[PDB]
């Protein structure tokens, strides 16, 4: 019995299509020169191999002391949702973001992300998070995407072409329907010009549609800006309410609280390890250092803008990164005719 | 030491090599020592002299 | 209640020049030993600011509702914090909403509302001769604040409020910024010794805070304060003294900067790229030295 | 020094930094970035050795 | 924007330019195709479909 490794392999097929030979390219030193002169044959000579490499032996994760859950409960399941045009926004911070524990009382018609994938989710710490509700029409979802046109994406809610963050929307004709009618959410339907980027215009004056000025009367082209959405039990999937949550953040560049569900492990020094500090991940050897960090900032990067420093989340120290593949390596051979003895020079 | 004339040893002060040396160790330069001595700097980035 | 103030004398406005002043740090990465290259809006090097008074000798009492075009640089000379705070906003009259960022005697206040505010806003400190001190009694910025969507009080301090006499001791400078709705404010305190004009010398203001208020700010009016005592005698628009304090304003540009990093990781000297031929050949070698010669620029 | 400097391009990728983009986007989505930063350091090697 | 306060479209999707620009422009060779289909047959008004 054994057990197979992922390896490159250099296979030789004779003139009727059949393998009678290979080369493991990792074995030796003599080996990778064969491979990279993609012979079987090595004349006499000295040849630059590849530079001395080490295999990381552990792995270490360094998330803050963190122990409340997010509040999924007074945000996703709030009795009462705010008015597109008087949106809502809501501060985040020093909670664990665990949301599977939506799983089973949830149910999302509508799901995107921007600037992340749905699946490092949970690997990863969030800075600045905030969170907007309002309610719209089933058929204005769409609406709410970077650079869309339409009166929600123009006169009530405006996202940024740069955006990172997540987008959720769910059909909420159970809580927002009324028989008579409910007429408490609004939308604005006139304005001068568009709205900048997460900008709340709530002002209620008369809109002149034309010349001669309204004097705030609300007579011919001169109307009241808000208007009301008519929601019953009985309309078409397209004139149902929908309740709306955008989620924004930032990534890897400042201290964070937020970070999601990983279990945190020992900080382990001067061996090369794989590691993850608030979501960023790497490889290398961790050092002690003498550079002092002013309170705001997180990371240190040097002129190739890698992160060569790092705060520990827990212990607050500073730490140095090094990477632990270093120095040159020769092979020396007399030709693979004559032998297969060789020597090897480390500059 | 160096069988050098008195000529040849005031020209060989007149220029300044980058680097007098070519064993640089790995423990030499571990933690603040690079990414500040250029050398170190080309050097984790795979350029040897 | 508001009142209109009486007896200020009116002069034309006075300039100056900023020195290498209102350069912040862009983000929050530490870098140490290094030349870095940012573009951003900045204040330009050796620009024209304009330059008011709060002096009594003329009474001169400035407060006029200034632009707020791209982002402000404010720098403020005080020794008796007569500056107090200031309000953004389009129109300021409770039709749009408005920012107050005001320092009473206790606390900070942050609110964005639908202000109605006065036409001369103001706050008062009134200073008793029987027994020696000066308390705060006024409180005329605003008439009505309806509807409130962000609101924030700091912790309770007690403030110094004394007069002083001596020359400026505390040079104080902000940056203020409004991108995405964000407000944006850096700052820096200095400790300095002169009694006129700005100083020269470099700075970096660092981040301080970032407010997501949401709205559309096109002007600006500082918040100053009054000394009123015996010795002030009238009604409530007359009988005001001023107390001496200045401020100087600036506006932001997108420019693109060469930034010095030493080996503890503060900014410690700039390039304006933009200034001049020099500075942009100064750009292009990457270093703050030039040799003899003759180079082609742009 | 030229060379080890122009690590810091994007080369019009999100970042210049590997590690960066591996977290926060899986693999299919990464490709496409890292062939961008994998074309510009061919080049910059190619243009040091002409 | 006459269309707004009448009007709501489950679908719009623009080709070769951006929503956003659509008030900047002048355009050539205008036409409008119209026609009835049901429900689920919509997502094959694209390009490039079966
Ligand atoms: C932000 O507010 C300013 C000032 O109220 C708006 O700019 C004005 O726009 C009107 C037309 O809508 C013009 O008649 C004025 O001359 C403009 N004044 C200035 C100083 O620009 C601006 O449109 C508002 N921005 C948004 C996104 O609503
Ligand atoms: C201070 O002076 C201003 C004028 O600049 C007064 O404001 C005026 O008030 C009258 C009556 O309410 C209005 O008809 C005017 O339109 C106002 N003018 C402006 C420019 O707003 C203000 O009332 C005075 N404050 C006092 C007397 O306490
Ligand atoms: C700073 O800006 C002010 C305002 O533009 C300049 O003042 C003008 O100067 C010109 C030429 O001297 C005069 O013709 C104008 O009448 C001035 N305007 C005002 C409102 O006074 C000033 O010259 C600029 N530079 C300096 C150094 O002050
Ligand atoms: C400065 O402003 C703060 C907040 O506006 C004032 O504190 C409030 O005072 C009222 C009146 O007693 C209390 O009802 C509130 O509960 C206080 N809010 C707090 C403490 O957060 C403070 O009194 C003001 N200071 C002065 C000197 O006027
Ligand atoms: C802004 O303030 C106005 C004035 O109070 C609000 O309009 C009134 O709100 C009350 C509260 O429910 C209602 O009873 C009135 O019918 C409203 N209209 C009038 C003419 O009084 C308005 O709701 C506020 N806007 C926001 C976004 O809070
Ligand atoms: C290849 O095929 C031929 C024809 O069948 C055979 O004679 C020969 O032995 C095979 N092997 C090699 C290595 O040529
Ligand atoms: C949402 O709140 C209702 C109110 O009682 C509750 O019945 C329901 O289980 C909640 N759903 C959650 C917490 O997922
Ligand atoms: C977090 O935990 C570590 C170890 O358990 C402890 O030393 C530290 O004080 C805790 N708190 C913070 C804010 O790091
Ligand atoms: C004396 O000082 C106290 C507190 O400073 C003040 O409340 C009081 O009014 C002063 N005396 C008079 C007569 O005003
Ligand atoms: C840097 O830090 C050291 C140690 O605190 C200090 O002595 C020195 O004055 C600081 N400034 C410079 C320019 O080195
Ligand atoms: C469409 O035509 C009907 C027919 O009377 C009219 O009632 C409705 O208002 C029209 N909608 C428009 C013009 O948007």
């Amino acid at each position: 019995v054994g057990y197979l490794q992922p390896r490159t392999f250099l296979l030789k097929y004779n003139e009727n299509g059949t393998i009678t030979d290979a080369v493991d390219c990792a074995l030796d030193p003599l080996s990778e020169t064969k491979c990279t002169l993609k012979s079987f044959t090595v004349e006499k000579g000295i040849y630059q191999t590849s530079n001395f490499r080490v295999q990381p032996t552990e792995s270490i994760v360094r998330f803050p002391n963190i122990t409340n859950l997010c509040p999924f409960g007074e945000v996703f399941n709030a009795t009462r949702f705010a008015s597109v045009y008087a949106w809502n926004r809501k501060r985040i911070s020093n909670c664990v973001a665990d949301y599977s524990v939506l799983y089973n009382s949830a149910s999302f018609s509508t799901f995107k992300c921007y600037g992340v994938s749905p699946t490092k989710l949970n690997d990863l710490c969030f800075t600045n998070v905030y969170a907007d509700s309002f309610v719209i029409r089933g058929d204005e979802v769409r609406q709410i995407a970077p650079g869309q046109t339409g009166k929600i994406a123009d006169y009530n809610y405006k996202l940024p072409d740069d955006f990172t963050g997540c987008v959720i929307a769910w059909n909420s004709n159970n809580l927002d329907s009324k028989v008579g009618g409910n007429y408490n959410y609004l939308y604005r339907l006139f304005r001068k010009s568009n709205l900048k980027p997460f900008e709340r215009d709530i002002s209620t004056e008369i809109y002149q549609a034309g010349s001669t000025p309204c004097n705030g009367v609300e007579g011919f082209n001169c109307y009241f800006p808000l208007q009301s959405y008519g929601f019953q039990p009985t309309n078409g999937v397209g004139y149902q309410p929908y309740r709306v949550v955008v989620l924004s953040f930032e990534l890897l560049h400042a201290p964070a609280t937020v970070c999601g569900p990983k279990k945190s492990t020992n900080l382990v020094k001067n061996k090369c390890v794989n590691f993850n500090f608030n979501g960023l991940t790497g490889t290398g050897v961790l050092t002690e250092s003498n550079k002092k960090f002013l309170p705001f900032q997180q990371f240190g990067r040097d002129i190739a803008d890698t992160t060569d420093a790092v705060r520990d989340p827990q212990t607050l120290e500073i730490l140095d990164i090094t990477p632990c593949s270093f120095g040159g390596v020769s092979v020396i051979t007399p030709g693979t005719n004559t032998s297969n003895q060789v020597a090897v020079l480390y500059q | 030491p160096s069988k050098r004339s008195f000529i040849e040893d005031l020209l060989f002060n007149k220029v300044t090599l980058a680097d007098a040396g070519f064993i640089k160790q790995y423990g030499d330069c571990l933690g603040d020592i690079a990414a500040r001595d250029l050398i170190c700097a080309q050097k984790f980035n795979g350029l040897t002299v | 209640q508001c009142v209109n103030l009486t007896t200020r004398t009116q002069l034309p406005p006075a300039y100056t020049n900023s020195f290498t002043r209102g350069v912040y740090y862009p983000d929050k990465v530490f870098r140490s030993s290094v030349l870095h290259s940012t573009q951003d809006l900045f204040l330009p090097f050796f620009s024209n600011v304009t330059w008011f008074h709060a002096i009594h000798v003329t009474k001169r009492f400035d407060n006029p509702v200034l632009p707020f075009n791209d982002g402000v640089y404010f720098a403020s000379t005080e020794k008796s914090n007569i500056i107090r705070g200031w309000i953004f906003g389009t129109t300021l009259d409770s039709k749009t909403q408005s920012l107050l960022i005001v320092n009473n005697a206790t606390n900070v206040v942050i609110k964005v509302c639908e202000f109605q505010f006065c036409n001369d806003p103001f706050l008062g400190v009134y200073y008793h001769k029987n027994n020696k001190s000066w308390m705060e009694s006024e409180f005329r910025v605003y008439s009505s604040a309806n509807n409130c969507t962000f609101e924030y009080v700091s912790q309770p301090f007690l403030m110094d409020l004394e007069g002083k006499q001596g020359n400026f001791k505390n040079l104080r400078e902000f940056v203020f910024k409004n991108i995405d709705g964000y407000f944006k404010i850096y700052s820096k305190h200095t400790p300095i010794n002169l009694v006129r004009d700005l100083p020269q010398g470099f700075s970096a203001l660092e981040p301080l805070v970032d407010l997501p208020i949401g709205i559309n700010i096109t002007r600006f009016q500082t918040l100053l304060a009054l000394h009123r005592s015996y010795l002030t005698p009238g009604d409530s628009s007359s009988g005001w003294t001023a107390g001496a304090a200045a401020y100087y304003v600036g506006y932001l540009q997108p420019r693109t900067f060469l930034l010095k990093y030493n080996e503890n990781g503060t900014i410690t000297d700039a390039v304006d790229c933009a200034l001049d031929p020099l500075s942009e050949t100064k750009c292009t070698l990457k270093s703050f030295t030039v040799e003899k010669g003759i180079y082609q620029t742009s | 020094n030229t060379l080890v400097k122009q690590l810091s391009s994007n080369f019009g990728a999100i970042s210049s930094v590997l590690n960066d983009i591996l977290s926060r986007l899986d693999p299919p989505e990464a490709e496409v970035q890292i062939d961008r930063l994998i074309t510009g350091r061919l080049q910059s090697l190619q243009t040091y050795v002409t």
